[PDB]
C-alpha cells in the first residue's frame, strides 16, 4: 500500500487505477478463494478470465520501462 | 579461508585463468568466527555469530569476483544449522550466494549420479538476458516438466502410465528420458566402475535437451539416455541396444 | 523449554497429519480406481441387459398384461432411498446428500404421500435413526464394495416393497459422479422403471436407456481427474429367428428385477466413488494445507528460536560484567 | 510527551477545558528513553529498554487523570514493536491504559480496515451500570462469536469448512458477517482508497448489530457489510450488488 | 539440603540403619544459589542459574549412596520449571537420579492423578533380570501402548475419531481404560478427590493391568476405571454406574 495514495497519481491515471486495483481486489478474491467446481456464479465467465488477464499484464520484462502514456 | 582465496587470487593476477575455489562449509567458518569474536570478549549478536559476522564474511566473500585478469570463480559448501535460511549466518552467506545446486540423497541412493537435484537447485543466472533466450526457454520448460513428473510421481503408484492420458503420458516419458540424460558419467567414475566419461559443453546439452523434449526421441529407450555424454552419444547407446535387439 | 518444545511438538504433529492425509488421500485414489474397475466389469452385464431389453419391447409393441413393477397409475406413497458412503470425515458428502434428501422430502409432504425412507449408508442411518420425524425404516448398508449380495438385498427388499401398491414412484438420490472437486447428488426415478428401459429423471434431464455413462479417471496436464464416457452401446435387434421358450409375459416380469438389482448396484458403485472421490479431494486439500501450515509454523518457529537464543544472549552478556 | 501534557495540563488545571490530547506513537517516548539510558550510562533492563520503563512512562501516563477540576480525554496510538504484545514497552502501557484497543496486523493483511482486533480490544468501560443493559449484552455476544470462530480457527485450519456440522458453520457464517461488518471506509482515509466516510453512531451500530447476531440477515452474502456504515446502507449495498450481479 | 543430608550420612555412618531421606524442591537448593552467585561476582551461566550448578547439584546428590554400612533411599521432588523440561536445573539432576518420574501438568490437566507421565517416568530398575519377566512385558506393553495413544493423538485431534484404524482404535480404547486405571485415591489426597484413600500393592495392579490391557475386560466403561484403587474395584464400579445410569 502507499499512504500517499491517490493524491500523488496522475489527473489521467486516478480513474482508471481506481477501476483496475477494484478489478484486481475482485480477482484475487475468486482466485485465491471457491470457484473450482464450476459454481453458482461461474467464474472464467464473469470476472476470472480477466482478471488472469491483467495480472499477467502487470508483468514487465526486466529493465524496460514503460513511458506515462504507454502504462495508462 | 581467506588463506585460500590469497591462494587462488596469486593464480588469477598472475597466470589470468579461470580459477576455483572450494571452501567447505561456510557456516564453519563463521563458526570459526564466532569462536574467535566470543574470545576476543566482543559482545556477541543476533543468535550468537559474530557481530562482524557480514563484514568478515564479505571480506571472505568480496574477493571472490571476476577481475579483468581472469575469474576466481568459487564453489561453497553451506551448513544451515536446523535447517533455516533465516538466521544471520546461512543469510548473510544466501546474500552472496549467485547459484545454489543441493545434492539429494534420495537422488543418490537411485544412482543418477551427479545427485544434484534437478528441481530445487536454483541460480540467479538462469534468466534470458544472461544464458541466452533459447537456454532459458529449454531450461524453464526442463524444469516445468520435472515439475510435472515430480506431481504425476504421486499418480503413476495408482493409475498407471498407461491409464492417464496419453497427452502428459509423452510428459511423463521425456520426463524420465530427462532425468536419464541428467546424469553424466564422470572423469573420476573410472576409478570406481571404468566408464570412459564424457564432458559435456553448453551447445551439446542445449541441443539435446532441445531434442529430448521437442520430441523428436519419444521412440528411444529411457537406458539408453542414462549414464551418456551428448546426444549423438545417447543415440549411438540406443542404436547399440537395438543392434544386440535381435539376440 | 516449554515455549519452543511446543512448537516443535506442533511442528512434528503438523508434519505427522501432512504425512497420514497424503496416505489418506492415495488410499481413497486407489479406492475409486478398484470401484471403477469394478464399474468397468459390471459394464458387459448391463450393456448385454440394455439391448436385450430393447430387444423384448421390440418384439412386443409394449403389449403387456404383467409387470408389476411397472404400475404407474398413481403418485400415492413415494419411498425415497439414499445411498449414502460410510466413512469419516467425508468431505462434504453427508450434508449434502441429505440436504437433498431433507428438500425432497418436504417437498413429498407437500403432496401428502407418507413418503418412507430407506437408508443404504451407515453414515445416512446414523442420521436417520436420530429424527423420526421422516418416517423412515429398513436401513441397510453396504461398504468399501457393493457386493452383488448385498445389492440383491436391496433388490428383494425394494421389490417386496413395491409388490404391495402401498409404495408407488420408488425414486433415489444417488450421488453420481460428475466431478472431482463436487459431485452434485442427482434424484432419479428407480421401480416404475418405464418399461421401454429409459430410466429418467426428476423431470428435466431425463435419461434414455443404452445411452450410458462410464467415469474415467485420466491425469489432465498434471493433476487427477475424472472424465465422463458417453459410450452408446450398440443393439442387434433380435436374433435371426428369436425363439422364447416362455410367455412375452414372464420373461419380462423375470428380465426388470434383474435390470433393477443392476441399476441399484449402479447406484451404490458410483455413489461408493464418488464419496470416496469426496474425501480424496478433502485429503487433497488438507494436505496442501498442512503444507501452507507446516511451512508457516516453521516460520514462526524459527523466528522463535532466534529470539529465544538471541535474549539468552544478551542475558549471559550483560549480566556478565555488572559494572 | 511531557512538553504535550503540561501544554493540555494548563488548559485542563486551570481554564477548565475538556481538553484532548492525542499523544502519538508514545512507545516512541520508551524508545527514546531506551537510547539516553543506554547512553547514559545506567543499567541495561529488559529486552533493551531503560530500567525506569515502568517509572518515565508512569510519570507520564499518571499525570493524565481526570482532575475534579477538567477531564482529560487522551488517544496515545502506543506502537507494538515486532507485533508481540508481551514485549515490555507496550506491557507497562497495557497496566496504566483502560480503553486499550490492538490493532492487529492480521485484519489489515485481510483488508478489514480498520484492524482493530475484536477478541483484544477490550475496556474498563464496557460495565452493566455504564452503559446500558443492551449494549453489553450485544458486546458479550458478539465477543462471543468472534471468540468460537478463533478457537475453530484451528479446525477451518487444515481441515475444510465443511467439516464443520451446521451450528458451528452457521456462527462461523455470522462470525464472518460481524468480522467484516466491523470495517469502515473512514472519513479521513479518503486518500488512500474506499468510498467516503460513513459516520457510525452507537444508536445505529447497535441495531445492525441486533439485526445480525438475530440471523435476520442471512441472505446476504459475506461481501455486503464489508466497508459499510450502516446496516441500512448494507443492505442497500447488497441490493445493488444483486442488481450489478 | 546439606543439613538433611548431614543428618542422614550420620544415620548411615553411625546407626547403620537404611534411612530414607525425603527432599522436596530440590530445584530451590539450586536456586538460592544462583540468587548468591549472581551477587557473588561468579558471572551468569545458561539461562540464570549459577555457573556452578553442576558441581553443587553433584556435591549434594552425590553423598546420597548405599556405602556398605546402610542404604540412604531418597526421594528429591525436583521442580521443573514451568515445564522447561530442557532446564539445567533438571537437565543435571536427570543424570544423576535412578527412578525419575516425571510428572506432566497436561495429564493433570484431564484430572488423572497422580499426573506422572506413563512415558517418561522411566527407572533403571525396570530391566527383567531386577523386576521379574512379567513385571517387564506388562510395563512394556502398557507403555507401548500409551506411545501409540500418543502418537495417535493427532490423528484423533483434526481427522474424527473414527478414521484411525479399526484396531488402532481397539488400541486406542486400551490405552484410555489404561491411562485412566494408572490413577490412585491417595490417602493424602482424600481432600481433594472426595473418595476415601485406597492402598494397592504392586500385584494386585499388575493383575489389573493384565486383563485390562489383554482386552478381556474391555467392555466397561471408562468412568469405571479412573479413580479407583484396584481391578475388581472397577468391575464393581462398573456395576454401579451403569445402574445409575438407567436409573
Amino acid at each position: 500500500v502507499s499512504r500517499v495514495g491517490s493524491a500523488a497519481q496522475i489527473k489521467a491515471m486516478k480513474k482508471v487505477a481506481g477501476k483496475l486495483k477494484l478489478e484486481l481486489a475482485q480477482f484475487a478474491e475468486l482466485e485465491a478463494f471457491a470457484q473450482f467446481a464450476s459454481d453458482l456464479d461461474k467464474a472464467t465467465q464473469n470476472q476470472l478470465a480477466r482478471g488472469q488477464r491483467l495480472r499477467e499484464l502487470l508483468k514487465q520484462p526486466q529493465s524496460a520501462p514503460l513511458t506515462v502514456e504507454e502504462q495508462v | 579461508g581467506l588463506t585460500a582465496l590469497t591462494m587462488a587470487e596469486y593464480f588469477r593476477d598472475v597466470n589470468e585463468q579461470d580459477v576455483l575455489l572450494f571452501i567447505d562449509n561456510i557456516f564453519r567458518f563463521v563458526q570459526a568466527g564466532s569462536e574467535v569474536s566470543a574470545l576476543l570478549g566482543r559482545m556477541p549478536s543476533a543468535v550468537g555469530y559474530q557481530p562482524t559476522l557480514s563484514t568478515e564474511m564479505g571480506s571472505l566473500q568480496e574477493r571472490i569476483t571476476s577481475t579483468k585478469e581472469g575469474s576466481i570463480t568459487s564453489i561453497q559448501a553451506v551448513y544451515v544449522p536446523a535447517d533455516d535460511l533465516t538466521d544471520p549466518a546461512p543469510a548473510t552467506t544466501f546474500a552472496h550466494l549467485d547459484a545454489t545446486t543441493v545434492l539429494s540423497r534420495g537422488l543418490a541412493a537411485k544412482g543418477i549420479y551427479p545427485a544434484v537435484d534437478p528441481l530445487d537447485s536454483t541460480s540467479t543466472m538462469l534468466q534470458p538476458r544472461i544464458v541466452g533466450e533459447e537456454h532459458y526457454e529449454i531450461a524453464q520448460r526442463v524444469k516445468e516438466t520435472l515439475q510435472r513428473y515430480k506431481e504425476l510421481q504421486d499418480i503413476i503408484a495408482i493409475l498407471g502410465l498407461d491409464e492417464l492420458s496419453e497427452e502428459d503420458r509423452l510428459t511423463v516419458a521425456r520426463a524420465r528420458k530427462i532425468e536419464r540424460f541428467l546424469s553424466q558419467p564422470f572423469f573420476v567414475a573410472e576409478v570406481f566402475t571404468g566408464s570412459p566419461g564424457k564432458y559435456v559443453g553448453l551447445a551439446e546439452t542445449i541441443r539435446g535437451f532441445q531434442l529430448i523434449l521437442s520430441g523428436e526421441l519419444d521412440s528411444l529407450p529411457e537406458q539408453a539416455f542414462y549414464l551418456v555424454g551428448n546426444i549423438d552419444e545417447a543415440t549411438a547407446k540406443a542404436m547399440n541396444l537395438e543392434m544386440e535387439s535381435k539376440l | 523449554c516449554a515455549n519452543l518444545r511446543e512448537l516443535r511438538d506442533r511442528i512434528g504433529s503438523v508434519k505427522n497429519t501432512q504425512k497420514i492425509t497424503e496416505a489418506m488421500k492415495l488410499v481413497a485414489a486407489a479406492k475409486v480406481r478398484r470401484a471403477q474397475e469394478a464399474v468397468v466389469n459390471g459394464r458387459p452385464f448391463s450393456e448385454t441387459l440394455v439391448e436385450v431389453l430393447y430387444n423384448m419391447n421390440e418384439q412386443l409393441q409394449t403389449e403387456d398384461v404383467d409387470v408389476p413393477l411397472t404400475k404407474i397409475r398413481t403418485v400415492k406413497k413415494v419411498a425415497l432411498m439414499v445411498v449414502t458412503g460410510d466413512r469419516g470425515l467425508c468431505g462434504g458428502f453427508n450434508n449434502m446428500l441429505l440436504k437433498k434428501a431433507e428438500s425432497r422430502i418436504a417437498e413429498l409432504k407437500k403432496l401428502g404421500v407418507d413418503y418412507t425412507i430407506i437408508s443404504i449408508g451407515k453414515k445416512g442411518n446414523t442420521y436417520f435413526i436420530r429424527r423420526p420425524e421422516i418416517p423412515v425404516d429398513r436401513y441397510f448398508d453396504g461398504t468399501n464394495l457393493p457386493t452383488a449380495k448385498e445389492a440383491q438385498a436391496i433388490a428383494d427388499d425394494v421389490f417386496s416393497l413395491f409388490v404391495s401398491e402401498e409404495v408407488d414412484k420408488v425414486e433415489m438420490l444417488y450421488t453420481k459422479f460428475v466431478s472431482l472437486v463436487k459431485s452434485d447428488p442427482v434424484i432419479h426415478t428407480l421401480l416404475p422403471l418405464s418399461p421401454k428401459g429409459e430410466i429418467c429423471d426428476i423431470n428435466g434431464k431425463c435419461v434414455d436407456a443404452a445411452e450410458d455413462e462410464l467415469f474415467r479417471l485420466t491425469t489432465k496436464e498434471g493433476k487427477l481427474t475424472v472424465e465422463r464416457d458417453m459410450i452408446k452401446t450398440e443393439t442387434p435387434a433380435f436374433s435371426p429367428i428369436l425363439e422364447f421358450e416362455q410367455d412375452p409375459a414372464q420373461i419380462l416380469d423375470a428380465l426388470l428385477p434383474l435390470y433393477l438389482n443392476s441399476q441399484i448396484l449402479r447406484a451404490l458403485q458410483e455413489s461408493l466413488a464418488s464419496e470416496l472421490a469426496a474425501r480424496m479431494t478433502a485429503m487433497s486439500n488438507a494436505t496442501d494445507n498442512a503444507n501452507e501450515l507446516k511451512k508457516t509454523l516453521s516460520i514462526n518457529y524459527n523466528r522463535a528460536r532466534q529470539a529465544k537464543i538471541t535474549g539468552e544472549i544478551l542475558e549471559i552478556v550483560a549480566g556478565a560484567n555488572a559494572c
